[PDB]
DNA sequence: ATTGGCACGAAA
DNA sequence: TTTCGTGCCAATTT
């Protein structure tokens, strides 16, 4: 429901993009904002995650006491609140092709409901409904700190709250969108991908949609100074959480769910994946009161990270896409660097314990482990 | 202690003589494994 | 019991060849260690981790 | 008798090298004709070697020096 | 295949083989059993295959075909670098275990 | 039973 | 003509 602090201390916000609403409170427009409780000594004691579109009673650096609500938000409803204050005009908003008119029977407080591409007509398939924030003169009000005009798109199953021609302000919701044990350790050490993985971003920059329902939906990422034509395939049947009007980083999620360790290794590095594995294993073991040092899990993770994939041949004899030993690549690169040449470049690979133990350089040990016929 | 035919006899003789030393040798099961793998048409051998 | 035995056998197999064969490698890389905090409770202090 | 080997480990510095040095000394005292450097009290060669190592009378360098001296003396007295 | 329109690895049937014999005669050779597989393995040149596969790999663009070509090239290179020969996978003499 | 690799079939 | 999904087979279980 809401964050309830337990002790007294200062409040700190990490990765926060928040603005003051009309009522005077603070609303967060950043997905990866984290709230921390740091006392006067400087040691953090409590940490929480603040969802997108939440109201903060206090600000950064303010002093709070125990038993106090610091943040509040609606869990089932995802706000699409704005930053600039002005009138709302409907662009590419046509009834019977992209939206529908449904009136509440009892409450009587209802407005147009934005339809989805799976229900709306074909004519509205190529049309993107949007709400544009303007001033009393009708001109587009540019967002402070930027130059692009302020317009927000609306996905499917969006219930518009306020009708056209009604003044709004910052923090006002335009629309509402409704929503262990031994095997766990075995899956963690085998690096098995979960049934419903979490969908991440490969490159940074602004994000946008693409062709709709071409088998499955598509996404496009345009970096500020990177490679624009990159694109990704993402099914639309899963509840997405991307912001087409906000820039996303490669260390950010698109959908939600359990995250595959391979993606973590590919996108964040060795330290992130080893920390994730150690933390998961220790979380599993701690509930039973078992005390195990982290050195053992660290050496296991190190043994899992024993393979590399070449990304360019370079001066070495390694071909374009063969999987080889990391130590051999390091030895070859340090030997070539002393000759004035340029070494090859590689990407680390993550293997499960069963798969990593079958890829050793010694065939006697591999045949002793299992799958004797194939190894021999 | 298990499968070195010459090593067992040498260790027993040394123990009876008050010399607690051993000559390890090669296990016989490894030779059996080598023969069985060779019977499958695969050339496996020790070198150097 | 059988699952525990299979897991420990795989763990032994994957790391049987790792031995301390040096005194210092001279590296400067490392990992950052911080206390484990979940919500408003600290389950693991920094002392037991470093 | 012996219940602990901590002092011998501290003298040598490593548990793995202590075993090798003690085995070398015990084999010298058992198969060879060497006499103990400490007053033996119904003890076996391994315990006697451990007690010698604890007192500081036996280490790897001392054994190497003794072997070199014995070889030189034998080669000199051969003629 | 000879001068006829039969490839070097086409799979025939009994009626098809009889028709081919009655039409073309002895201008083509067709076999069955392990002898045919040994003949196919013995007449295959490894360097030319490696070079042709490398040309096909570097020219065309694909994902699954690229992986298949890479795997076959790796197998061919493994055969070439070692002293083994492809026809040794067909047994002619059978070892016998000691009694 | 469970998991993963491989050939096959339908679709962009 | 490529690309992802579905059915089949082989591996594993102190």
């Amino acid at each position: 429901s809401s964050i309830q602090v337990k002790n007294k201390g200062s409040i700190k916000l990490s990765n926060v993009k928040s603005v003051v609403n009309s009522s005077g409170k603070l609303v967060i427009t950043s997905r990866n904002t984290e709230l921390k409780l740091i006392d006067e000594f400087g040691r953090t004691k409590e940490s929480y995650k603040v969802p997108y579109g939440a109201v903060l009673a206090k600000g950064d650096g303010e002093q709070v006491a125990g038993g106090e609500t610091v943040a509040n938000w609606d869990p089932h409803t995802m706000p699409v609140i704005t930053e600039v204050s002005g009138f709302v005009r409907f662009t590419d908003m046509i009834d019977g092709q992209t939206i529908t008119r449904q009136t509440d029977e009892l409450t009587g407080l209802s407005s147009l409901v934005v339809l989805d591409s799976a229900e709306r007509t074909a004519g509205g398939k190529d049309l993107r409904p949007a709400l544009k924030i303007v001033d009393a003169q009708g001109n587009d009000v540019l967002i402070p700190g930027t130059d692009m005009p302020a317009q927000y798109f609306l996905p499917g199953k969006a219930i518009v709250q306020l009708e056209d021609g009604v003044q709004i302000s910052s923090g006002d919701t335009l629309a509402r969108i409704p929503q262990g044990g031994l095997p766990r350790v075995a899956d963690l050490f085998e690096a098995r991908r979960p049934k419903e993985p979490a969908i991440l971003a490969e490159i940074s920059g602004i994000v946008s949609f693409g062709k709709e329902t071409k088998g499955k939906r598509r996404l496009v990422i345009t970096p500020v100074d990177g490679s624009d034509p990159y694109e990704e395939m993402i099914p639309k049947w899963r509840q997405l959480n991307v912001f087409e009007g906000e820039r996303v980083e490669r260390g950010d999620v698109i959908s939600d769910g359990p995250e595959a360790p391979h993606d973590i290794l590919r996108l964040r590095g060795v330290h992130a994946v080893t920390r994730y594995i150690v933390n998961e294993v220790q979380d599993v073991y701690r509930l039973q009161g078992v005390k195990i040092n982290d050195k053992h899990i660290e050496v296991i993770v190190r043994q899992m990270l024993r393979k590399a994939t070449i990304v360019n041949a370079g001066s070495s004899d390694f071909l374009e896409g063969e999987q080889v030993e990391y130590s051999r690549v390091k030895i070859a690169n340090r030997e070539l660097e002393a000759n004035g040449k340029v070494g090859a470049t590689y990407s680390r690979d993550l293997l499960g314990i069963t798969k990593a133990s079958l890829a050793t350089e010694s065939f006697i040990s591999a045949a002793s482990f299992q799958e004797t016929t194939r190894v021999l | 202690k298990s499968d070195d035919v010459n090593g067992r006899t040498k260790m027993y003789k040394n123990i009876v003589d008050g010399n607690h030393q051993m000559e390890p040798g090669m296990p016989e099961s490894f030779n059996v494994l080598l023969k069985e793998i060779r019977s499958l048409g695969i050339n496996i051998e020790l070198e150097d | 019991t059988a699952n525990s035995g299979y897991l420990t056998r795989r763990l032994v197999d994957v790391a049987q060849d790792l031995v301390v064969t040096e005194d210092d490698c001279g590296t400067h890389e490392g990992i950052m260690m911080t206390p484990v905090i979940e919500g408003g409770d600290v389950k693991e202090p920094l002392r037991d981790r470093v | 008798a012996r219940v602990t080997v901590q002092d011998a480990v501290e003298k040598i510095g490593n548990r793995f090298d202590l075993v090798l040095v003690a085995a070398r000394r015990a084999r010298q005292m058992q198969v060879g004709g060497k006499d103990p450097l400490v007053p033996e009290e119904n003890d076996k060669t391994t315990v006697i070697a451990l007690r010698e190592i604890e007192e500081g009378l036996i280490n790897n360098q001392i054994l190497d020096v003794r072997e070199r001296q014995e070889q030189q003396e034998q080669e000199a007295a051969e003629l | 295949g000879g001068m006829t329109n039969l490839e070097r690895q086409q799979i025939l049937t009994e009626e098809q083989y009889l028709d081919a014999l009655e039409e073309f005669g002895d201008e083509f050779d067709a076999k069955m059993g392990a002898e045919a597989i040994q003949a196919l393995l013995k007449s295959m040149d490894l360097e030319q295959e490696c070079e042709q596969l490398r040309e096909e790999l570097n020219e065309t663009n694909s994902e699954t075909k690229r992986k298949k070509l890479t795997k076959r090239i790796k197998l061919l290179e493994a055969f070439v670098q070692s002293g083994n020969k492809p026809e040794w996978m067909i047994l002619t003499v059978l070892p016998v275990l000691p009694p």
